[PDB]
């Protein structure tokens, strides 16, 4: 049993990301790193399923979701930077 | 009777004068665009009727296909 | 040839003409509104003359497609029951215009325009032979009367009376609309000539009758919902009270005569 | 009219929506 | 080989036009000869022209949308539903661009990248409607989400705009993560991502033998993500705050465009994802809760934009009534409601933007509007009554036919909730009409007259709203044609 | 004699947030927010209407403890508006609403402290 472990690890990563978004409502940076943790967990799901089913439709999707995750990081950090400037606090 | 050309022309003149009223201007501020609006309204009404006829024909064809597909369930 | 189309289009033209007339020309607005009302009244009187009184079939029938499959359509017709209601609702409007003749300089064009829209919407109510569109014109009268009660009210109480009237009318309206929808789904159409020849099951008759009674009893106050009529009557202009007492109280009785009882 | 019909009517006690709509901030 | 691209000229044109506009703006905004011209209106007009030209390309080429369908099969699927949805989306985008012209001049919004980002979001939604795969749908959703995150915080110096953008980005990223986890769980259970394959693999085993935990969980997660996207409660975490803090021209676009495409995706998911009527229950509860919460929350609003946001939530619930009843007459009611709601929302936001030049914030601000501008008050009252659903107006037809569809499937509980919510909505809509005409405030606020674009848009939409019942046949015909084409 | 404008002139001491005390002039019968608007302490474009429903405590003021007894008690609407915009859902126990304080000749010399400005554009 290895598919079970691979899915359980990513499920726990997803749960941790959701917890970080929920628990750390006061801090903005944690609310971005938790989203990135969730994206990492989903990408791991797609790659593991692609290897398990012997299909290339999960690897293409993981590569294409890396771009979305990076662009979300960029836009979120820009928005945070401009947000701190205006109100002077987080 | 009430043709699409006359109702379209009336709607175009009405919308032009409605736009003029909304901007606190006199109703017949620019007389030429009233004529332009009448022409555009007539064209739009005629095109709407012409499109409605074809749309109903296509809907009838699609519904005939759907009924034919459903009727085959009994075989 | 005088038909139901012209009788309904006359107030429409009257309201459209006044819509684009400068408010400074107070004399012209009053003259055109009064002339339109009088022409509509004469049209109704002529419609009386050519009315056959030996046939139960609807007369002067007119049709206009509403749904793409002709399921529901604008069916206009009059019978010996709704003819005098049409004549009365066209006769009362010129009187309402003449009531506010002296003070019309303050009300403006929106007064006569509101009354003409009221006439247009009430002529169609007594002439509709489609159950759904009878509801559409049945409850379209709220907006002109809401404006009449609120804008040209007497005291500050005009806001409360308008709210009460509008709320009661909505409560009746939607509970009747549910019954209309149930009839449409089961029967398949909303034509009166078809709904009068469809054998409704005994169980569904009580529910539909109660739902119809809910909307009609408000507009013909029986007992528990007669608390809006006095306030609306008192908090209304002199001509506004004539509409509420002369016509708007005849919707419930006509609704019972035309739909519920058959 | 002014009593039971009004209190159980639309504004004697049906105005609890003010005490109900304002609570939607929760 | 070049003729295989006849199916993507409407998208190729808009992409290339956006590139040309970006080059033009960046070259001439940072120029010394012209003294750094504020060419936001220029780029706006050229973008509106580009939208009209791609509308001409897309509408005229109707028989050519199925060309090379085998070659493009794995990428996207174009059909009659996609054709009309895309045409409506382009029309809404053009209307929003027309409304936002006055915003660039009076308030001096000189950033031309706003129009470029709007065009890119439009391209993303065009790719979204025709998307026939989980991958394509997710990518288009992310593209439009980023284009909206950037423009939500366009007002950098504003406290509300930055917070609104941050909340929007966090909520959208969380929803995208949930949706994407659902897609992963579906892919790992069926091995397929194409909608045809995912329909053939799920249409037979209708939970007849056992409930597949992975498939059920993936369907539920996709539904939850989509419900976040349309902001149906309890997934309306920060939607009113986002709508309030966002710029008004921005709020106009997010209230219309992101809903058409997302509803198209939800329909193209229902065509295959009808697994044991699981979504029908979820959408049933979501629609009831959305109507109730919108009705009970818009009565406690004193600002115009928060009331518009809660109206949008209530109308989303009213539309989801159609989702809860899966039938041709349910999907048709849903599409008619979407169309009418989009037109009413465009009308209302054009009215709001007309008064935004004088900084309108509260409902009491528009108190003496019936005296200063006695025709704008009439137009706004007409729009409010259309929101309420008064019979004579066009807003009644959508609610009427949605209630008919709800009663068709036999859901009597939905009809009662819809009726009560309609009563409450009508009350808080006529409350606004009371302020304009019946109140006599001591202090008046005088507004400056609007421009030609918004005046024409208001006139056309107001003539549509009042006179829709007279000739409603084309809308019903096209909607019935679209609903049938979802399957054949 | 005759009716003078000075017969309804209310002298007030308004302290802007940085601790400077300047004397403002108001009219007895008009809101204290109007009196503050004359000099420019409160931006007139933020509170154009002197009405309770068109307010988000953009006219909030801090009245002196000894100068609060000669004023009408806070109504339910005033408290509700004050609590929501506090950004902390707390009551200062000495903060009133400018649009709900009507000047009176018995308010001669009332000391009012204007807090810091808050965003109101959208
Ligand atoms: C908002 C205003 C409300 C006004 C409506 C009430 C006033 C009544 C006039 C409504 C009006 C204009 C629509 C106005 C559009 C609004 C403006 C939009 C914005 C503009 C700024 C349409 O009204 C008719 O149109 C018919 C459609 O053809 C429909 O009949 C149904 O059709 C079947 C379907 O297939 C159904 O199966 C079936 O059940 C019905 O038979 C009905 O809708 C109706 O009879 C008037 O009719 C006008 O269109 C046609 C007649 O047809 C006339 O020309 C035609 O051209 C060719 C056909 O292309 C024909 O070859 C040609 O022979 C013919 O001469 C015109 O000269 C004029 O008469
Ligand atoms: C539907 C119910 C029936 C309604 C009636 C329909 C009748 C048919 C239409 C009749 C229209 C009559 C209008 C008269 C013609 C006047 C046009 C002149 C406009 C013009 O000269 O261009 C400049 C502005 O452009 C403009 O003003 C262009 C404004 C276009 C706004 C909308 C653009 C298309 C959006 C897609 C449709 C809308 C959404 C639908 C889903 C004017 O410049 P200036 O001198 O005034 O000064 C700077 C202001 N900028
Ligand atoms: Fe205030």
């Amino acid at each position: 049993m290895d598919l079970i472990k691979y899915f359980t690890f990513s499920m726990i990563i997803f749960i941790l990301g959701i917890w970080g978004i929920l628990l750390n409502r006061r801090n903005i940076l944690i609310m971005l790193m938790s989203i990135e943790l969730m994206l990492l967990a989903v990408n791991l799901n797609f790659l593991v399923f692609s290897v398990s089913l012997d299909d290339m439709m999960g690897q293409v999707f993981a590569l294409l979701v890396l771009t979305v995750a990076a662009a979300e990081s960029a836009i979120g950090l820009a928005i945070f930077v401009i947000t701190f400037r205006v109100r002077g606090t987080i | 009777p009430i043709s699409a050309t006359m109702v379209g022309a009336l709607l175009g003149l009405g919308t032009q004068m409605y736009s003029n009223a909304l901007r606190k201007l006199p109703y017949m501020r620019h007389p030429w665009e009233h004529v332009v609006g009448m022409g555009l309204g007539a064209v739009f009404a005629n095109q709407l009727v012409k499109w409605d006829v074809k749309l109903k024909e296509d809907l009838d064809v699609m519904l005939a296909k759907a009924r034919a597909a459903n009727e085959r369930r009994y075989f | 040839y005088f038909n139901l189309s012209g009788l309904i289009l006359c107030p429409v033209l009257g309201s459209i003409i006044l819509l684009f007339i400068p408010n400074s020309r107070i004399r012209l607005i009053r003259l055109i509104g009064l002339c339109a009302s009088l022409i509509t009244f004469l049209y109704s009187l002529v419609l009386w003359i050519q009315f056959d009184s030996s046939t139960a079939k609807f007369q002067f029938v007119e049709s206009l497609r509403w749904l793409p499959y002709e399921n529901i359509n604008f069916y206009l017709g009059i019978d010996g029951i709704s003819l005098f209601f049409v004549i009365l609702t066209t006769f009362l409007i010129p009187i309402c215009i003449l009531v506010g003749w002296s003070g019309m300089r303050s009300y403006g064009k929106e007064y006569i325009i509101a009354f003409l829209i009221c006439e247009f919407l009430m002529i169609a109510v007594f002439c509709m032979l489609d159950l759904l569109l009878f509801y559409v014109f049945f409850e379209s009268v709220l907006i002109p009367m809401f404006i009449i009660i609120g804008v040209w009210g007497s005291r500050q109480r005009k806001i409360k009376a308008a709210y009460q009237f509008f709320l009661y009318t909505l409560l009746g309206s939607l509970f009747m609309l549910l019954a209309i929808l149930l009839i449409l789904f089961q029967t398949g159409t909303t034509d009166l000539q078809i709904l009068l020849t469809t054998e409704f099951s005994e169980r569904r008759q009580i529910f539909l009758w109660i739902a119809f009674f809910a909307s009609f009893a408000v507009k013909v106050p029986m007992v528990p919902v007669h608390i809006w009529l006095p306030e609306a009557h008192v908090e209304a202009p002199t001509a506004g009270s004539v509409i509420l007492a002369g016509i708007l109280l005849k919707f419930g009785t006509y609704g019972f005569l035309r739909f519920s009882i058959p | 009219d002014k009593g039971a019909i009004e209190i159980l009517g639309p504004y004697g006690i049906s105005y609890t929506f003010r005490r109900l709509a304002e609570r939607i901030s929760q | 080989m070049f003729n295989l691209f006849l199916a993507v000229f409407p998208e190729i044109f808009i992409i290339n036009a956006t590139f040309i506009l970006l080059i033009h703006g960046v070259v001439f905004s940072t120029s010394k000869k012209y003294d750094y011209p504020p060419l936001a209106s220029n780029v706006g007009w050229l973008g509106l022209l580009s939208v009209l030209i791609t509308l001409l390309l897309l509408a005229a080429g109707a028989p050519l949308l199925t060309i090379a369908h085998l070659f493009w099969n794995n990428l996207f699927r174009r059909d009659n539903f996609t054709y009309f949805c895309q045409i409506f989306l382009l029309l809404s985008t053009a209307g929003t661009i027309s409304m936002c012209f006055d915003f660039f001049d009076q308030e001096r919004f000189d950033a031309f990248e706003f129009i470029v980002l709007i065009l890119l979001s439009t391209c993303g939604m065009l790719f979204m409607i025709s998307a026939y795969d989980l991958i394509a749908m997710y990518l288009a959703i992310e593209l439009q989400s980023l284009c909206f995150y950037v423009i939500a915080a366009s007002k950098r110096k504003s406290e509300f705009s930055t917070e609104a953008g941050l909340k929007y980005l966090i909520l959208g990223a969380f929803s995208s993560g949930i949706l994407l986890f659902g897609c992963s769980m579906i892919y790992g259970s069926t091995g397929a991502t194409h909608f045809d394959q995912l329909a053939k693999i799920l249409t037979g085993y209708e939970i007849t033998g056992a409930r597949s935990s992975g498939i059920f969980m993936g369907i539920l997660f996709i539904a939850v993500g989509f419900l976040f996207k349309i902001t149906a409660v309890p997934f309306h975490m920060w939607a009113p705050d986002i709508y309030e803090g966002s710029p008004t021209p921005v709020t106009a676009f997010l209230s219309i465009a992101p809903k058409i495409s997302i509803f198209a995706n939800i329909l193209r998911v229902f065509i295959y994802g009808s697994y044991g009527a699981t979504l029908q229950q979820i959408f049933f509860f979501c629609s009831i809760a959305s109507m109730i919460l919108g009705a009970l929350a818009a009565m406690a609003q004193t600002k115009v934009k928060r009331l518009l946001a809660y109206s949008s939530i209530g109308h989303v619930g009213y539309i989801c009534i159609g989702f809860s009843c899966g039938t041709i007459e349910g999907i048709q009611s849903l599409l008619i409601g979407i169309f009418i709601y989009a037109l009413m929302t465009m009308d209302a936001f054009a009215i709001v933007l007309a008064l935004r030049q004088t900084r309108v914030k509260y409902i009491a601000d528009l108190g003496a509007l019936a005296k200063t501008n006695p025709i704008l008050a009439i137009t706004f009252s007409i729009t409010m009554f259309s929101y309420a659903g008064i019979p004579p107006l066009a807003g009644f037809c959508s609610k009427f036919y949605l209630f008919f569809a709800a009663l068709g499937c036999g859901a009597y509980f939905l009809a009662l909730v819809g009726v009560v919510t309609s009563v409450i909505g009508c009350f808080y809509y006529i409350r606004l009409v009371k302020r304009m005409f019946f109140d006599t405030p001591r202090t008046w606020i005088l507004y400056e007259p609007m421009d030609r674009n918004k005046s024409l848009l208001l006139a056309m939409t107001s003539f549509f709203i009042t006179l829709f019942l007279l000739y409603p046949s084309p809308l019903f015909s096209v909607t019935h044609q679209m609903a049938l084409s979802l399957y054949l | 004699g005759s009716k003078k404008v000075s017969d309804r002139i209310v002298k007030l001491s308004a302290i802007d947030p940085d601790g400077y005390k300047q004397d403002i002039i108001g009219l007895s019968g008009q809101t204290l927010l109007r009196a503050l608007t004359h000099t420019g302490l409160i931006d007139p474009a933020s509170h154009r209407l002197d009405d309770i429903e068109a307010c988000s405590a953009e006219c909030e003021v801090q009245i002196a403890e000894e100068w609060l007894e000669k004023l009408p008690p806070r109504t339910y609407d005033e408290e509700y508006v004050l609590k929501r915009s506090s950004r902390s859902r707390i009551l200062n126990k000495h903060s009133r609403l400018g649009c709900q304080v009507v000047l009176t000749q018995e308010l001669q010399g009332m000391v009012v402290a204007v807090p810091e400005a808050k965003p109101w554009d959208i």
